[PDB]
């Protein structure tokens, strides 16, 4: 019977790019999140809930990004811009339905991206199925 | 079997922010397979009676209280104050639903969901425990 | 299906809370299977497997909390703070965990204990079977 469902935090994350990778682990199941790329990846195909609650200390903006065959799919966003240096948690979310194969991924705002980084707090990403197709 | 089953994720696409003290209208569709959410009257209509979860994330560059109401009874109200910056404001319930059952999202005094370039609304529900 | 579990319970008290304490939700709009206990704040895992936890908090100052999971002694999953000078937020926070029975989630405040708890600004705190083992 179909399980995915993940949870992953920030703490060693590798930086670059405007993919927001989340390095450590916290639910796994069946595997389908990679930490080293921050990507998530659909085995079972249906119709999965994502949401993010991302800290920052300056501004910020998100997109939940997906992918069919390789091709990008933008999404919406959402964006913290109180620039003011103290915490704030962004957060957004969506039901995607996807097919076997498709990615999914944060992705920052090149321009605005800050996140914070450190031990006081924690930035999650999670994902689950809600229903196969 | 997809009418067995009950999600949806919709958003809102326009620049001008709802009328104080009014239902919140989402009049575009990320998912909607069974047609549960109506973007021509802002209502969710339960089709399959069941457990549910319904969470929205909101965004705002001034004050706005997002106040979610359950067959004419207000379950949860969240405010979130800002001037002239961008913040989401969030919120969510499982709700216990019987057929014919209405859900929406309403403002108060407080009412801007004007989020900036690249800052949207969404408001999704989806069926976790048929009866 | 068949092992229906949820829980939504929102906060009402008005009373300030101290670092380490059990942050409690003493109003239950959704406690199905009633593993929830309102007295506490505490949920109690009785069917092991995936569950998804989530809050939001209104509050009108600096606040962090701390998310819990173990058995009678309990270890922090993450903290998750959200600050504000002079002004309302509500924040917000998710945790996809796959649980075994006997093992106990809920929220533990910190130094930073701006909580609100009322009409027009709730606090509310919510989780859900995802998938039985
Ligand atoms: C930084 C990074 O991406 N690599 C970690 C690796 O250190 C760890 O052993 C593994 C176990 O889950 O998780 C990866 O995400
Ligand atoms: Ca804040």
């Amino acid at each position: 019977q179909p399980r995915p469902a993940f949870s992953a935090i920030r703490r060693n994350p590798p930086m670059g790019g405007n993919v927001v990778i989340f390095d450590t682990v916290i639910t796994n199941q069946e595997e389908p999140y990679q930490n080293h790329s921050g990507r998530f990846v659909c085995t079972v195909p249906g119709y999965y809930y994502f949401t993010f609650q991302v800290l920052s200390q300056w501004e910020i903006c998100l997109s939940i990004v997906s992918s069919s065959r390789g091709q990008v799919r933008r999404s919406l966003g959402f964006c913290d811009t109180t620039n003011k240096g103290l915490f704030q948690v962004v957060s957004g979310g969506m039901v995607l339905q996807l097919q076997q194969g498709d990615q999914v991924w944060v992705e920052k705002d090149p321009k605005k991206g800050h996140i914070y980084q450190g031990s006081e707090a924690d930035s999650v990403f999670s994902g689950f199925l809600i229903f196969p197709s | 079997k997809q009418k067995f089953q009950s999600v949806f994720t919709v958003t809102r696409q326009t620049h001008q922010p709802p009328a104080p003290n009014s239902l919140i209208r989402f009049n575009a569709v990320l998912t909607n397979p069974q047609g549960d959410y109506d973007t021509s009257t802002g209502k969710f209509t339960c089709k399959v009676p069941g457990l549910y979860y319904f969470v929205y994330h909101a965004s705002h560059t001034a004050n706005l209280c997002v106040l979610l109401y359950r067959s004419g009874v207000k379950v949860v109200t969240f405010c979130g104050h800002t001037s002239k910056t961008n913040q989401v404001n969030s919120g969510g319930v499982l709700l216990r639903l019987q057929v014919g059952e209405e859900v929406w999202l309403a403002v108060n005094d407080y009412y801007d969901m004007v989020g900036i370039q690249g800052s949207d609304s969404v408001f999704s529900g989806f069926l976790l425990f048929p009866d | 299906a068949t092992q229906k579990i949820a829980f939504s319970a929102t906060r009402t008290i008005n009373v300030p809370l101290r670092r380490d304490q059990t942050i409690r939700f003493d109003h239950v709009i959704t406690n199905m299977n009633n593993n929830y206990e309102p007295r506490s704040g505490k949920f109690t895992c009785k069917v092991p497997g995936l569950y998804y936890f989530t809050y939001h908090a209104s509050s009108r100052g600096n606040l962090c909390v701390n998310l819990m999971r173990g058995r009678e002694r309990a270890q922090k999953v993450v903290t998750f703070c959200d600050y504000a000078y002079n002004t309302f937020q509500v924040t917000t926070g998710g945790m996809v965990l796959k649980l075994e029975q006997g093992e106990n989630v809920f929220l533990q405040a910190t130094d930073k204990n701006s909580l609100l708890g009322m009409e027009g600004a709730n606090s509310i705190f919510s989780g859900f079977l995802l998938f039985p083992d």
